[PDB]
């Protein structure tokens, strides 16, 4: 295991920090968020929806060919 | 002697004064906040830490250095 002080060595970076109390905890919430989302979801969606769908078609056609199988038509 | 001086030679800021603007302090917010400037190629560390005090003024100045003074100042030159 390693602890702080050990880890590794770090020079000239300086780190600002402000008071859990002096600020708010959700800043803008949906005004940012909300662009964040979709920004996110449109990084991705050509990378794990595909499969998805792939997958949902076949299993949408895999249903509807068991049931349509084994009723007869002609004698 | 040293009013005599002081209006043998200071006396000239007379005439007319602050007849334009005059300017009075205004408060400072206090911020609880951390500022980190690391660098792993000096020997030591040094951190500074505090919380916000009253102004020169306060009676509680007192009490405060009082408290100062139990916790003091250490330094490895002590030899005690
Ligand atoms: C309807 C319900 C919506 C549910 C979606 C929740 C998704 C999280 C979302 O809120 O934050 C993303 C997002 C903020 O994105 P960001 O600015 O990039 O935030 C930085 C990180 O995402 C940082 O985000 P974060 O640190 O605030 O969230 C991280 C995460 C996720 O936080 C939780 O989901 C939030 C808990 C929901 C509380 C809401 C109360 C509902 C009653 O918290 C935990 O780590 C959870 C781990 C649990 C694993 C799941 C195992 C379960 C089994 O907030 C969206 O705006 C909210 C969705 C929009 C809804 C529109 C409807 C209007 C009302």
């Amino acid at each position: 295991g390693r602890q702080f002080g050990h880890l590794t060595r770090v020079r000239h970076v300086i780190t600002y920090s402000l008071s859990p109390f002096e600020q708010r905890a959700f800043p803008h919430y949906f005004s940012k968020g909300i662009p964040n989302v979709l920004r996110r979801t449109r990084a991705c969606i050509l990378r794990v929806a595909p499969p998805f769908v792939a997958f949902y078609l076949v299993y949408t056609w895999g249903t509807q060919e068991f049931e349509k199988s084994k009723r007869k038509n002609p004698a | 002697q040293l009013l005599d001086l002081a209006q043998k030679h200071f006396s000239g800021l007379s005439g007319t004064y602050d007849e334009d603007a005059v300017p009075t302090l205004s408060p400072c917010r206090f911020t609880g906040s951390q500022i980190c400037h690391r660098e792993d190629g000096l020997p030591l560390a040094h951190v500074a830490i505090a919380v916000e005090g009253p102004g020169w003024a306060h009676p509680d100045n007192v009490a405060l250095q009082v408290a100062n003074a139990i916790i003091g100042h250490y330094d490895c030159t002590y030899g005690g």
